[PDB]
């Protein structure tokens, strides 16, 4: 009686891949603008009392 | 009644944007770079070549 002990199996099939990686949030997070120079200086204006609070 | 300021004229805070005034300026603009010239060869009349 052929049953499946005799025969024998070439390969599997490859069904799924898997690589696992987060969910990156460096995009949502944080404000972000090129810099075309390899220093970037961002200004901030305040705007003062007479007493510069 | 708001000042303007000047670096202090120090090499130091001119280039950083440092000034005793209301606006530190980004930097010092850029006036264009000087490179240094190539000098000249002699040639090669005055010994005989045979490449």
């Amino acid at each position: 009686s052929t049953t499946t002990n005799s025969n024998s199996i070439g390969r599997p099939n490859l069904v799924a891949l898997t690589r696992a990686t987060t969910k990156l949030i460096y995009s949502d997070i944080v404000a972000t603008q090129r810099t075309n120079q390899p220093v970037a200086a961002f200004y901030g204006i305040k705007y003062l009392n007479p007493d510069n609070e | 009644a708001e000042i303007g300021g000047d670096h202090g004229y120090n090499a130091t805070n001119i280039a950083a944007g440092q000034t005793s005034g209301a606006v530190t300026q980004i930097g010092p603009a850029v006036m264009g770079m000087v490179r240094r010239a190539i000098p000249n060869l002699i040639a090669f009349d005055i010994c005989g070549v045979q490449p």
